[PDB]
């Protein structure tokens, strides 16, 4: 057993933090007091389930996890909610006053003030870990937080933890729910200080979460509840493997080894089915063909885009529920006679499968409805760069102009950071589109 | 009120379907950088398809396919022919033909003359003609054009050239056929009921092939190298009433018999093959496209693909009514408002 | 279609299908940026408290 | 980023900075006493954003009253809520200033600026985490004129780090007749351009227009004008005051709204608009809501939006109603109006709702635009200035007070020239 770490940062990585850790308390039986009567070595042990959970002596069961967040009132009902006896007051980490949606201010100005405080806090972690994989880091693009202290964080801790596997939960922005005008320029500015300190990350376009709950879930106007739950769903697909036994991503090296050949390319695209309202009064069950047709349908992508008109370079289904590997062996040879799927030449047309025998676990009071059968898709393919264009087009709009570049300069950051930052991208743009178009 | 941005002003075709939208008092054009559009007319070379789909509050549709060029440019258009089971290489409609890279920079070159010299062995006609993606050679030796490729830097495809071609008396001369074809964002398909034959104007020679304008039917080579451009028809351009009556008067047979079945067949084989890469049914953004299919008629009334063009432009009596047909078809049926067309669909049972 | 290395438990399945076979800055340099940010900073501020001084 | 430390400066700056602290009193159920006695408990969850705690679950107001004069806060204590406001924070001197911007600023201020200081460094040093500070002032007068930018320089140096914000009243010639008003304007937005992060322009000529043509009052008083004044302050600053995403703190707002240093002055606008007496008995829909607060005839700046373009836009709208509908609205009012908004800032149209309405309304809305359009405003004063100056009238009045005429032109030239700045947005392009 080898033991990951969690590290929340900022609102939206808090926020999904509290929706994962719910789901993970359920999925594996423990009680909001860190009870779990099904764990029968007391106080300590060496399962699955100990890669994201320590114990103690009086048998609680205590999450791997740090939040963190400049300022104080998303972690405050953290350490006074439904799970406040879960996570030890020195795991909740807050500051006075927060990063006002800047890169800037988070990276440089209120993040030099914690920086060291919250490394001390993850050390203290780390010397709870016999054999420590790594970190799993749970973040907004937009926010300043969220942006710019996870980029100085994933600096550091690629300084003190050199040889440790780093993955990013990723939040990209989307105009139906965003809070700031500025959150392409802290997007691609974290994204280019992140690069080279991140292993494999999973982006989740608020867009595409905000319009699977109106069209699947029949929700109005989606909250961040609404969307966090889903989100959660397809962390807990992603990081089953992690918690449970099996034999496929047993370890955060295996999801590089699994879906990442080139190393800057390290943004898998997800793909969740069946996506099913609780309050659906009748409802069919959809088969094991059914829900992995559905995984090359854009509708059920974290990120709009499309695939057709990319290559893939490596494709892990994540099944979940009453899946057999015959029926998974038919549903893809009838899927790759009607659909374009093109992988690139240096690399196995082939799919990596993993099946877990037990079915979802939906929040009880949630939107999403029990199932007999989930698959989440872990796709490598070129498509999703157009993310990375949509982001870089509203950039070059504002930068053109200079507009808004003043409240980063006034925080220390230079005028060429932003075109440093953007020159990153624009590689990145034709890394992508030499690996995928010919 | 729609909204539209014109980002292609050398289209002839959406130029007019502008000027229409605008004369409805229902449309108002944007500035080609505005993104809150209801219908992009985009450009022809990296079109951003990646950025449609991502404005809430908008229902968006652009004029072209992604993915349509595999249809519309020629080596692709025989690899997909080659490679694709409903097209196959058991095709009956479109000449054998091969990709040829320049030796400069798969190929098929040396699986070219095994079939090539195959006509050898019988000296059957083994005549041949090369052509890029004014710019053409018809040859009978491989060495002219082969080299003829690798004299020039980019990809050729060679491909079978129809030595006994139908020809229209008086004039004992070549024609080609151009066919505008419509596709909605229903992937309904939609035959534009006029069609045009861009003739030569210069009788057909057999015997040497180097006179470019007695073989090579294009408009434009036709009204400079030729001197008896516009004797027979106006503008080298006979229109479908007039070859009907030709095919009965001369051949006792009708247009629709001899050879629209066959087109509105290949038509559908095309759009149906390359359907599942390029619908946008369960897409964030909608496509349409109007295509532009050029097809030859040979001596016995076959009719043959010679290739799609994805950016037609019209003839110039007909623009009013395509363009029409495409803001009735292609646009209103999106964003109604306060045939011309046949639609080609055929569900067999077996 | 050949399935590979399939592996079974309690849990579930795991195994591959293939249908075609193939065809860091030290702790110096990032404390130097953000001290110098840190006094591009001062510097701004102390240019606008000479000004308001004036 | 919590508490804020609000300033009022002279007559005007007092009136209406007394009723908004009437009016947010009552939104957040504080009686004159100062004691809650509030039916939901939104209304405490950031009280102390405004008010410090204080005797016994006491609620005080976080509020400094400035006047050269007294008899602005006599009446002030004469008021509904006059009790409430802690007594020392009541600063004033005995001389007035004359609607004399000079002495409001170097003479008869600066003998006075100091004690304000002394009970703004006594509330800023008694705060959690400051975030900045609010003025409310006319610009037309002396004390709130000259006085009050002297203040935000001040402030400035002692506090450069805080964000500074003001609500700043304009003078117009359909309600005032003093002279001088365009010289003190023009010297105030001189000292706003380079000192405050945010003004809210509030335009008398737009107060009265709204006043004498829309809610037909033949006579207008000075309270028919701050009943439109307490309603945008209320709305404006309802993001600041209870819980919600957008623009829930001033820096926030900052960097949504500004992206550009000096253009920071905010076209503010309001619907449904409504006079004091009145009571009407039907509320708005939606798209009632939407629409009216985008028009002109709503906007308290008298500026034409159709002239100019929307660098950005923040919207709140408070009531129960469907934030799908909102939603849907919002988005039809740029795309059917997208040429308005420029395309170089995208999305710069940012909504939120609060589901606690306004007395009196079921359903309201609040505009704030930064609008290129805003230029016309300064281009008013500016043009009543040099005519003037041109020939130096009625300058003695200043010289007299120890200033310079260049000290005149450099404010007029600093204020054509960010004229000339909104101009530049609004003819650029992607
Ligand atoms: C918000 C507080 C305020 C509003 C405004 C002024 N004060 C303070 C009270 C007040 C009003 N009256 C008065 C007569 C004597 C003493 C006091 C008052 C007024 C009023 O309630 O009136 C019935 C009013 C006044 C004016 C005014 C409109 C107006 O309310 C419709 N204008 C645009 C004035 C004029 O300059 C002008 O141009 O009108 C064409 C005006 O000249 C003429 C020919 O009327 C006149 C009329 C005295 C003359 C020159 C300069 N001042 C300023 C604007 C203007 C006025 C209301
Ligand atoms: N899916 C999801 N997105 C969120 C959530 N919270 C915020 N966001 C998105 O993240 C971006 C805003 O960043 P935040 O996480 O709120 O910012 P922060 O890390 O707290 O940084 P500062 O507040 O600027 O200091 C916007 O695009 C939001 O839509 C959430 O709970 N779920
Ligand atoms: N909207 C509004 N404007 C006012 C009020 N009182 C005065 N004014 C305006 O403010 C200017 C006069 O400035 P004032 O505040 O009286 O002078 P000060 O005491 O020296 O600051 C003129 O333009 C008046 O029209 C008020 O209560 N409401
Ligand atoms: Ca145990
Ligand atoms: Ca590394
Ligand atoms: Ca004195
Ligand atoms: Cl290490
Ligand atoms: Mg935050
Ligand atoms: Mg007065
Ligand atoms: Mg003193």
């Amino acid at each position: 057993m080898r033991e990951c770490i969690s590290i929340h940062v900022g609102q939206a990585g808090v926020q999904i933090g509290n929706a994962c850790w719910e789901l993970y308390c359920l999925e594996h039986g423990i009680q909001p007091d860190g009870q779990m009567p099904s764990d029968k070595t007391i106080g300590g042990g060496d399962d699955s389930f100990n890669t994201f959970f320590s114990e103690t002596g009086a048998g609680k069961h205590v999450p791997r996890a740090v939040f963190v967040d400049l300022e104080p009132t998303v972690i405050d009902e953290v350490r006074t909610g439904t799970y406040r006896q879960l996570f030890h007051p020195e795991q909740l980490i807050t500051g006075k006053e927060d990063a006002a949606n800047n890169y800037a201010r988070g990276h440089y100005t209120i993040g030099k003030e914690i920086i060291d405080l919250v490394l001390d806090r993850i050390r203290k972690l780390a010397d709870q870990c016999t054999g420590l994989q790594g970190f799993l880091v749970f973040h907004s693009f937009g926010g300043g937080t969220g942006s710019g202290f996870t980029s100085l964080l994933m600096e550091r801790l690629s300084v003190d933890y050199g040889k440790k596997s780093k993955l990013e939960f990723s939040i990209y922005p989307a105009p139906q729910v965003s809070t700031a005008v500025v959150e392409p320029y802290n997007s691609i500015l974290t994204t280019h200080t992140t690069l080279e300190h991140s292993d494999c990350a999973f982006m989740v376009d608020n867009e595409a979460i905000y319009d699977i709950c109106r069209r699947n879930l029949d929700i109005e106007r989606p909250t961040y509840t609404n969307l966090n739950r889903l989100i959660s769903q397809i962390v807990s697909s992603i990081t089953a493997s992690l918690r449970f036994d099996g034999a496929l991503n047993v370890d955060l090296t295996e999801f590089q080894t699994n879906l990442v050949p080139y190393p800057r390319i390290h943004f898998p695209l997800a793909t969740y089915a069946p996506v099913i309202s609780a309050e659906k009064a009748y409802h069919e069950q959809l088969s094991v063909a059914e829900i992995t047709n559905a995984c090359f349908e854009p509708a059920n992508q974290m990120v709009k885009c499309d695939p057709r008109h990319g290559k893939y370079m490596a494709c892990c289904l994540l099944y979940r529920g009453d899946v057999v590997p015959k029926d998974v062996n038919a549903a893809i040879a009838t899927i790759k006679t009607k659909r374009s799927i093109q992988f690139v030449d240096w690399c196995p047309t082939g799919f990596k499968v993993g099946i877990n025998y037990q079915p979802p676990t939906v929040v009880p009071g949630g939107d999403l409805a029990k199932v007999q059968r989930a698959v989440c898709m872990l796709s490598n393919t070129t498509a999703i760069a157009e993310a990375w264009a949509r982001l870089d087009h509203k950039f070059d709009l504002m930068y053109a102009k200079r507009a808004f570049v003043h409240w980063y300069v006034g925080e220390g950051m230079e005028e060429g950071e932003f075109s440093e930052a953007r020159e990153d991208m624009a590689a990145l743009e034709k890394d992508y589109e030499e690996v995928g178009v010919d | 009120m729609y909204t539209f941005v014109v980002r292609d002003e050398n289209s002839s075709v959406y130029a007019e379907v502008s000027r229409l939208l605008l004369a409805t008092g229902q449309w108002k054009r944007l500035r080609k950088d505005n993104p809150r559009f209801n219908l992009m007319l985009g450009e022809r070379n990296r079109l951003p398809f990646g950025r449609l789909g991502h404005e809430p509050g908008l229902v968006q549709l652009v004029n072209y396919y992604r993915g349509a060029d595999k249809l519309c440019r020629k080596a692709s258009l025989v690899k997909l022919i080659k490679t694709s089971p409903e097209l196959s290489e058991s095709c009956t409609w479109f000449p054998e033909s091969y990709v040829i890279y320049p030796t400069n920079l798969t190929d098929e070159r040396e699986v070219f003359l095994a079939a090539y010299n195959r006509r050898r062995e019988g000296r059957e006609g083994n005549v041949w003609i090369a052509k890029s993606s004014e710019g053409i050679l018809i040859s009978s030796e491989a060495s002219e054009l082969l080299d003829f490729i690798d004299e020039q830097g980019q990809v050729h495809v060679i491909q079978k050239y129809l030595e006994k071609p139908l020809l229209l008396e008086p004039g004992h001369r070549k024609f080609d056929i151009r066919s505008w074809v419509l596709v909605d964002h229903l992937y309904n398909i939609y035959l534009y009921r006029e069609g045009v034959l861009r003739t030569s104007s210069e009788p057909y020679n057999s015997a040497n092939f180097q006179d470019k304008t007695c073989h090579l039917t294009n408009h434009c080579i036709q009204k400079e190298y030729s001197k008896n451009y516009g004797r027979y028809e106006e503008g080298n351009e006979m229109f479908f009433e007039e070859f009907n009556q030709y095919l009965m008067d001369a051949l006792n047979t009708t247009l629709e018999n001899s050879i629209l079945l066959q087109i509105k067949h290949i038509i559908r084989s095309c759009l149906m093959c390359i359907e599942p890469a390029i619908s946008t049914k369960h897409l964030h953004y909608q496509s349409f496209q109007l295509f532009g299919f050029d097809f030859m008629v040979d001596e016995e009334l076959k009719v043959w693909l010679i290739e799609v063009n994805g950016a037609p432009a019209c003839a110039q009596k007909l623009y009013a009514e395509l363009c029409q047909g495409i803001v009735d078809v292609a646009i209103s049926s999106v964003f109604p408002l306060a045939s011309i067309f046949i639609k080609l669909h055929h569900h067999h049972h077996h | 279609m050949e399935v590979i290395e399939l592996n079974k438990c309690t849990s579930g399945q795991s195994f591959e299908v293939i249908l075609k076979p193939p065809s860091d800055p030290s702790l110096e340099e990032i404390q130097k940026k953000l001290e110098a940010a840190e006094e591009r900073r001062k510097y701004q501020e102390a240019e606008l408290l000479k000004h308001l001084a004036e | 980023m919590r508490e804020i430390v609000h300033i009022q400066a002279g007559q005007c700056g007092n009136q209406i900075g007394a009723k908004f602290w009437e009016v947010i009193s009552d939104e957040h159920g504080i009686d004159p006493t100062g004691s809650y006695h509030g039916d939901s408990d939104l209304q405490l969850e950031r009280i102390n954003v405004y008010y410090n705690e204080a005797t016994g679950n006491k609620y005080v107001p976080r509020a400094i009253l400035v006047d050269l004069e007294p008899g602005t806060m006599d009446s002030v204590r004469s008021g509904p809520f006059g009790q409430i406001f802690r007594p020392d924070n009541f600063v004033f001197g005995q001389s007035g200033a004359g609607n004399n911007w000079a002495k409001g600023h170097y003479t008869e201020g600066a003998e006075l600026v100091d004690s304000v200081l002394d009970v703004v460094r006594k509330e800023s040093e008694s705060c959690d985490c400051l975030q900045g500070f609010q003025l409310t002032h006319s610009l037309g007068g002396g004390t709130g004129s000259g006085m009050g930018t002297l203040l935000i320089s001040k402030i400035r140096e002692e506090y450069p780090d805080r964000i500074m914000n003001t609500f700043s009243v304009m003078p117009s010639p359909k309600v005032s007749d003093t002279v001088v008003e365009p010289y003190n304007a023009t010297l105030s937005v001189h000292q706003l351009v380079e000192n405050t992060d945010e003004t809210y322009c509030i335009d008398n000529e737009a107060l009265y227009d709204i006043c004498f043509r829309t809610l037909k009052l033949t006579t207008p008083t000075y309270g028919d004008l701050n009943h439109l004044v307490s309603a945008t302050m209320s709305g404006v600053t309802t993001c600041l005051r209870f819980p919600g995403q957008l623009n829930a703190d001033l820096r926030k707002l900052a960097v949504n709204m500004v992206p550009f240093p000096r253009l920071h002055f905010f076209m503010p606008g309001f619907a449904p608009l409504t006079s004091r007496g009145s009571q009407q008995y039907r509320a708005l829909t939606v798209p009632e809501l939407t629409q009216q607060m985008f028009d002109s005839k709503n906007m308290m700046a008298a500026c034409d939006p159709r002239h100019g373009r929307y660098l950005t836009v923040a919207a709140i709208f408070r009531g129960r109603m469907s934030m799908k509908e909102v939603d849907e609205q919002m988005l039809n009012v740029q795309n059917k109006n997208s040429s308005y908004f420029v395309e170089w800032i995208p999305n710069n149209v940012k909504t939120a709702v609060c589901d606690i309405p306004p007395r009196g309304l079921k359903m309201s809305a609040t505009f704030i635009g930064n609008s290129t359009a805003i230029q016309e405003l300064f281009k008013r004063i500016s043009e009543q200035f040099t005519a003037m100056f041109r020939r130096k009238a009625f300058l003695h009045w200043y010289t007299g007070e120890g200033m310079d005429e260049m000290e005149f032109t450099e404010a007029e030239s600093n204020m054509n020239d960010l004229v000339s700045e909104y101009q530049q947005y609004q003819d650029a392009t992607a």
